[PDB]
């Protein structure tokens, strides 16, 4: 075993699991999902006495994994089984497409006003238990190149027009499950080349949520060391989930 | 932010 030495000792035997997932979406203006997927990895941080035999179990047949590689130390077939390296390492990588929780729904509305103004209202809805908070929320709304100026009103958060980047950027520190928020913007237009139709790019979002969008959920982590005089019940165990946007585009 | 699992 060339990834872990033999005489390791700790007064306090503790591990930490991180389930880290990126969730990706492309949605039509109607509300059809054109494309969606999750990339995820499990990271372990282990301060454990000896050379222990850990067994890792999740709800894996309960949601549906499309494929996944593992670390050297994993012995194949099922629940997963290994003697971990000490400290921090990558236990597995994985992908999932069926049955994804999409944390946010984006509902755009756009109206033209002669050749002089655009009217835009965007509504975000959060879709998860109310006991949980999303944080670090950005909503990016693109503006035409003939844009002369922009007014916004928003009851929650803060929004500036960023002329360099040709976009309105709306930021929110935190927001809870099953809620609704809206922004309005009036976009003042310069006159333009007449047969230039605007190709309306997507509205895109960023966020972080404390659950796995894939549905995945940790069911046991069991530690057994036969030589030494601590059992499973002696180990102090912790889990966290961090689900973050990848590409999350909603077409207007 | 780390939930007891023990």
């Amino acid at each position: 075993i060339g990834w872990r030495r033999e005489g390791i000792k700790y007064r306090r035997n503790e591990l930490f699991l991180d389930v880290l997932e990126s969730v990706n979406l492309l949605m039509s203006p109607q509300g059809q999902v054109l494309s969606a997927h999750v990339s995820g990895r499990v990271v372990m941080k282990s301060y454990l006495s000896g050379m222990p035999e850990c067994k890792f179990g999740m709800n894996d047949k309960s949601i549906a994994i499309d494929d996944c590689t593992f670390h050297q130390c994993v012995r194949l077939s099922r629940s997963i089984s290994f003697i971990p390296p000490d400290g921090e390492f990558e236990l597995m990588r994985y992908r999932t497409t069926k049955d994804i929780i999409l944390p946010f729904r984006v509902i755009p509305l756009v109206r033209e006003v002669g050749r002089t103004k655009l009217e835009v209202k965007v509504v975000i809805k959060s879709n998860f238990k109310p006991s949980l908070l999303a944080q670090k929320i950005e909503v990016r709304i693109p503006t035409p190149l003939n844009t002369s100026g922009v007014q916004v009103i928003c009851m929650k958060g803060k929004a500036k027009y960023k002329a360099s980047e040709n976009a309105i950027v709306w930021k929110i520190k935190r927001m809870a499950g099953m809620k609704e928020s809206q922004i309005s913007a009036e976009i003042e237009l310069l006159p333009t080349n007449d047969k230039k139709k605007w190709a309306r790019p997507p509205i895109s979002m960023n966020f972080e949520v404390p659950f796995a969008p894939s549905g995945l959920k940790v069911r046991y982590l069991k530690v057994f060391e036969p030589k030494l005089n601590y059992s499973d019940h002696d180990v102090i165990k912790w889990v966290r989930y961090i689900g973050r946007s990848g590409i999350y585009e909603t077409r207007c | 932010s780390y939930r007891p699992y023990a």
